[PDB]
């Protein structure tokens, strides 16, 4: 895995294991993804091809 | 993820966030 | 381009348990998501999972008896529902994303599900 959103660039030599939601837009997301609720997670693909 | 081993009395100590590290005295 | 299709929608009675599976052309390099339409309501998150992951995020009122699944093999992907009370009924949607920059990339024509008390 890797990660496409969080609040802030991390600072060196440090873990993040967060898993909320980060709000690009002002909208709520009250926990619950959604348009501009976005997963900060996303998996790789790795094929042989 | 981890484990160590170590009024007349007083404790004095440090802490400090430092370069993603924890330092105490 | 990837696509998805939604089968095995139909009426159930109250308390029935219907597994909603909607096949996926290409899955893989994408995370499948499920919303739903309440009558007079837009889609709201239900249940997503990630390839061979251990992700999972859902509603707190669709909490305590949904879960998700990702087959692997068939490209299908699979969500059980288990004892639904009846005002969950919604039609649900197929979704994936490659890069989310609004919402999820490709959505899925769907299904209709509806229980009756």
């Amino acid at each position: 895995l890797y990660r496409l959103f969080r609040k802030s660039n991390l600072k060196p030599f440090e873990r993040d294991i967060s898993t909320e939601i980060y709000q690009a837009g002002s909208t709520p997301c009250n926990g619950v993804e959604g348009f501009n609720c976005y997963f900060p997670l996303q998996s790789y693909g790795f094929q042989p091809t | 993820t981890f484990e160590y081993v170590s009024f007349k009395n007083l404790r004095e100590f440090v802490f400090k966030n430092i370069d993603g590290y924890f330092k105490i005295y | 381009q990837v696509q998805l299709v939604e089968s095995g929608g139909g009426l159930v009675q109250a308390g029935g348990s219907l597994r909603l599976s909607c096949a996926v052309s290409g899955l893989g390099a994408h995370r499948v998501g499920w919303f739903r339409r309440a009558p007079g309501k837009e889609r709201e998150f239900v249940a997503a999972i990630g390839a061979n992951g251990g992700n999972t995020n859902y509603l707190d009122s669709v909490k305590g008896r949904f879960t998700i699944s990702r087959d692997n093999a068939k490209n299908t992907i699979y969500l059980q529902m288990n004892s639904l009370k009846p005002q969950d009924t919604a039609v649900y949607y197929c979704a994936a994303r490659d890069i989310e920059t609004a919402e999820y990339t490709y959505w899925g024509q769907g299904t209709q599900v509806t229980v009756s008390s």
